[PDB]
């Protein structure tokens, strides 16, 4: 499966086990964010705008 | 056949004692295989 | 004999260790570590040491030539 | 399951009150009878004169 | 939380009128003065034992009780019939008013019924905390140790887990269970030195009464280690001892180890505890335990202190001190022996090694008993 | 009529439930015969008394006539002996054995069980002659059939047989049966049967106070360690009681506390009462102050309140008060059989007080101890301290000048080692635990 982590070998570097994600946990937060809740119920006073 | 029954009871005791005796040896051998691995 | 063998196989050397920081315990009998010079590689975790001090991102010790979790 | 009534089961026929109805733990001395200590100390003061 | 506190006062007045017959003139006066008020007819089935069957207010007082209870009952009926307010609504406080009527006016039975009803009805955090507090207060009122234990158990188990900064409002009476019982040695103190009162003067009848409970509990608790840095260092402690000179007097007498004033002050302390419903250690831990600690403190760092001189250094009546020492040695403490032919107190203090060795062999005996019981458990 | 009919229908339904319990027992023996496993037999015998408290003559006759599809001596014996009620509207489909099941002969185990169940049912009905006849038939059948699994049954069968004969007052006559089955159990290595028979024999010697013969037999009869917990508890309690009569005091206290711990805590109410009284009396004679936490026993308050006053009198050293309370409520002490010991404590109160005051004091005057314990005589005080020192209970010595007594000393070579010496049986316990595991790690 692409875009995941794997284990390799010493010299031939053959595959050992397709490891879970390591790229995502390390650099999850650079300048972006995933989905928060902040639901529209908290949004008030701007109903005529929303 | 009553001394046969007594010898059978002795054999039963030996078998019961040998059960865990063999099991302990097998599991300790498994532990040694695990540490060698 | 088996008690002798059990107390004999429990040598595990572990005197001349080196430091390369652990990343995280992915599972038991598998792991991923990052050495001091980088070179992040997947390793095998022995059962001698475990969660009791296996906190996620703490500096750990590794064998001199084996880089294994000690 | 049996209650072993064969042994003489003389249940306590009072059924009136629990003397230590609370969790108080008694001691062999705690149940001696005296006029507490205040009166005894008063008598001591009196026999000494004050 | 103010209610059930004047109720606590009337309960203590009933105690003082009933248990000590020495207080049978002023106790009658205070009981009457606080029972003709507070609407005491339903809470008079207890008062009939000491005084007359019913004081001469029957018609007016019963009319007042019935009128007030009927008005609150009508209000509750209106809220629970004309309006379908359920759960998170004002019916909860309506039933709280019902319970307040049934408690402050009526007997404890209807109050407990209304409480349990609304507890099973609504399980909100604030409502549950309030009702747990009310149940604890009414239990400590009517001396239902079973109810006190029940509410303490549920509160310490789950109720206090949900919600914070209110355990600081509740521990002062949650440890009253240990206070009223014999366990005034370790747990009551450890959770009771906290000088964070839910009210400036409430719950335990005052902050001064709270402090007196603290002083009694600590005196039962320990003798004189860094108690200077545990309670004496307490600035509020020193202030309240300034407020109460005699209390400061015996506390400083124990701290200074001056037995001549200590024994008189300790007798005064026991007399005061008699006038108190928290008198559970009537023969164990009023004065005998405190003087066991004091005598341990005294004869330790001593080897052979003469009976005649320790008697005048500890009051008077050489024979009185001799019989006290004999009785307490028979009780088990006061690790020493008496040379009667020479009238000497030859102590036997074990070394650190010796005494701790003895403790280990005692615990080895207990745990051999335990493991023998467990060997009984196995093979059956 | 509706309420009475509903009550009768409900009680008949519970009778059918008990019949299904007995049918479950029969299936349990079918499985036990198939698997050669007496442990599940032990489970059946454990579960029988739980349902034993509610049976009915009619449902017993139902079970008899159902299980005995093939004609057999058990049915022929139960037909006149078991007196079922009149006609009942409730009937069940009685056809458990058909074809090969009816052709096969009856199982000796289930035969012993039907016999024991009939004798327990007769005793529940408060009948004696029919119960004794059924029990005699049971012992006869068990003697005639020589299978290994039967003697394990025979243990509890003989137990309850002699319990019945005790009510019959044949507890003297049943001794020949007890000894004969003891010889058979010795031949067959039936440790459980041996334990049961010695327990019954000891209860016989208790009921006749035959304590000299009881001690002479106990001192030579080896009791199985791996026996049943209840039989072990009964034997150990009887041994402790007879040692207490024999003045074997340390052994008595050890055995009585061991028996109390071995008895089930939830049950054995009479056994518990007896052990509380035994410990109170014996430990008060010893001067070992009775356990205060035992007074919180919910089933012994009235019996221990005079025992509490006896403890207080033992501590104080007074005589008249406890003599009065013995004259008041000493009949139960006589029934328990400790009244001779009761008077012995009444006159050894001074010994116990002397021990306690000697532990209290270093050099106490003989005049002072006489005044304290109401001797009023220097010579009597000297004699008492002499008797205490020769008994070795205390270290108080005599100096005919004034009554000197030595004090203690710092710890020596063996004073730190006696705990480890007396406690290093921990590894013995560990090894017996490991051996029990080795015995009880069967894989299938």
């Amino acid at each position: 499966t692409p875009n995941c982590r794997v284990a390799l070998r010493n010299d031939s570097y053959t595959l050992h086990k397709i490891l879970p994600n390591k790229v995502d946990p390390l650099v999850s937060l650079m300048m972006v964010e995933k989905v928060p809740d902040s639901t529209y119920e908290m949004i008030g006073g701007l109903d005529k705008q929303i | 056949q009553y001394y046969l029954s007594k010898i059978e009871e002795l054999q039963l005791i030996v078998n019961d004692k040998s059960q865990n005796l063999r099991r302990l040896q097998a599991q300790r051998n498994e532990l040694n295989a695990k540490v060698r691995l | 004999e088996f008690l002798h063998a059990q107390e004999e196989v429990k040598r595990i050397q572990s005197i001349p260790l080196v430091i390369g920081q652990f990343l995280e315990a992915v599972d038991q009998n598998t792991a991923i570590v990052g050495s001091t010079t980088g070179s992040n590689y997947y390793v095998r975790i022995l059962s001698t040491i475990d969660r009791e001090l296996l906190k996620p991102n703490a500096s750990v010790a590794l064998h001199k030539h084996s880089n294994a979790l000690v | 399951d049996d209650e072993f009534e064969e042994f003489p089961a003389e249940d306590w026929a009072g059924l009136d009150e629990d003397e230590d109805a609370h969790v108080w733990e008694d001691n062999w001395d705690d149940d001696n009878v005296e006029d507490d200590f205040s009166n005894q100390l008063r008598a001591e003061l009196e026999k000494h004169g004050y | 939380g103010l209610p059930k506190n004047p109720d606590l006062r009337i309960a203590q007045l009933r105690f003082l009128l009933s248990l000590p017959e020495h207080r049978g003139d002023a106790a009658v006066r205070d009981e009457l003065m606080a029972a003709v008020r507070d609407n005491n007819m339903a809470p008079y089935y207890e008062a009939l034992c000491k005084s007359l069957d019913w004081q001469i207010d029957v018609d007016l007082l019963n009319k007042m009780k019935k009128a007030n209870e009927d008005e609150l009952k009508r209000l509750d009926e209106e809220l629970e019939d004309a309006e379908k307010n359920l759960g998170e609504s004002e019916i909860r406080d309506a039933m709280m008013a019902k319970a307040e009527y049934l408690c402050r006016i009526g007997d404890k039975e209807g109050a407990l019924t209304a409480f349990r009803k609304t507890y099973d009805k609504t399980v909100a955090l604030g409502h549950r905390l309030d009702i747990v507090f009310y149940l604890l207060r009414i239990g400590l009122f009517y001396m239902d140790n079973d109810l006190i234990t029940r509410n303490t158990e549920k509160a310490k188990s789950l109720i206090e887990e949900g919600g914070d900064w209110d355990r600081r409002n509740r521990l002062k009476v949650y440890q009253g269970l240990y206070c009223v019982a014999i366990r005034d040695f370790k747990q009551a103190a450890e959770l009771f030195l906290d000088t964070v009162s839910t009210f400036t003067s409430y719950e335990l009848m005052d902050y001064k009464t709270f402090v007196t409970y603290t002083v009694y509990v600590s005196m039962i608790a320990l003798e004189r280690p860094d108690l200077r840095e545990k309670v004496i260092k307490g600035a509020e402690i020193l202030e309240v001892l300034h407020s109460l000179p005699a209390v400061r007097q015996y506390l400083f007498s124990l701290y200074e180890c001056r037995y001549s004033v200590f024994f008189q002050s300790l007798a005064v302390v026991e007399q005061e505890m008699k006038k108190d419903w928290l008198f559970a250690p009537h023969y164990r831990y009023y004065v005998r335990e405190m003087r066991i600690h004091a005598y341990s403190q005294l004869l330790e760092s001593y080897r052979s202190l003469t009976l005649g001189y320790m008697a005048e250094a500890f009051g008077v009546g050489v024979e009185f001190i001799d019989q006290e020492l004999s009785r307490f040695i028979a009780a088990g403490r006061l690790h020493c022996k008496i040379d009667k032919v020479n009238e000497i107190v030859e102590t036997n203090r074990p070394d650190s090694k010796n005494w701790q060795y003895q403790e280990t062999i005692k615990k080895g005996d207990l745990l051999l008993n335990r493991v023998q019981k467990l060997s009984r458990v196995i093979n059956m | 009529k509706t309420a009475a009919a509903a009550a009768e229908h409900s009680q008949r339904e519970l009778d059918t439930v008990t019949l299904e319990d007995i049918k479950e027992h029969v299936k349990q023996l079918e499985k036990a015969v198939s698997g050669k496993e007496p442990r599940f037999v032990l489970r059946a015998l454990r579960m029988l008394p739980s349902t034993s408290r509610r049976l009915n003559h009619y449902v017993l006759y139902k079970a008899v006539q159902g299980f005995f599809t093939s004609n057999n001596a058990t049915r022929d014996f139960l037909l006149p002996f078991l007196e079922e009620p009149m006609d009942t509207e409730a009937d069940l489909q009685f056809r458990p054995r058909t074809g090969k099941a009816a052709s096969t002969p009856l199982l000796p185990e289930v035969e012993a069980y039907l016999q024991l169940l009939v004798v327990i049912f007769m005793m529940n009905s408060k009948r004696y002659k029919e119960a004794q006849k059924i029990s005699d038939d049971l012992m006869q059948k068990i003697s005639t059939q020589n299978r290994r699994a039967l003697d394990l049954v025979a243990a509890k069968c003989y137990y309850y047989h002699a319990r019945v004969y005790e009510f019959l007052d044949k507890l003297d006559v049943v001794r020949s049966f007890l000894h004969a089955r003891l010889r058979t159990a010795t031949l067959r290595h039936d440790a459980d049967g041996q334990a049961t028979l010695l327990n019954l024999l000891l209860r016989n010697y208790l009921h006749y106070s035959l304590y000299d013969q009881a001690e002479k037999l106990v001192s030579k009869s080896v009791f199985p360690e791996q026996a049943n917990n209840n039989e072990w508890a009964r034997y150990l309690y009887y041994t402790g009681r007879i040692k207490a009569i024999q003045l074997e005091y340390s052994e008595a206290r050890r055995t009585m506390t061991n028996a109390l711990r071995k008895a089930p805590q939830h049950t054995a109410v009479g056994f518990k009462q007896t052990v509380h009284k035994l410990l109170i009396v014996v430990e008060l004679l010893l001067g070992e102050i009775p356990d205060r936490l035992q007074f919180r026993q919910p089933s012994l308050k009235r019996s221990l309140m005079p025992y509490f006053l006896l403890t207080q009198a033992v501590r104080t050293g007074n005589l008249a008060k406890f003599n009065q309370v013995l004259d008041q409520f000493g009949e139960k002490f006589q029934a328990d059989g400790t009244y001779t010991l009761i008077i012995r404590l009444r006159h050894n109160v001074i010994k116990t007080g002397v021990r306690m005051i000697s532990l209290s004091y270093s050099r106490i005057s003989l005049a002072d101890i006489a005044q304290k314990l109401q001797l009023d005589s220097p010579e009597d005080a000297e004699f008492i301290v002499a008797k205490a020192i020769r008994d070795g209970v205390i270290e108080a010595s005599i100096n005919h000048e004034k009554g000197y007594v030595q004090s203690k000393e710092m710890i020596d070579i063996y004073s730190t080692r006696e705990p480890q010496l007396a406690f290093h049986q921990r590894i013995s316990f560990c090894l017996d635990i490991h051996n029990m595991s080795v015995k009880a790690m069967r894989f299938p």
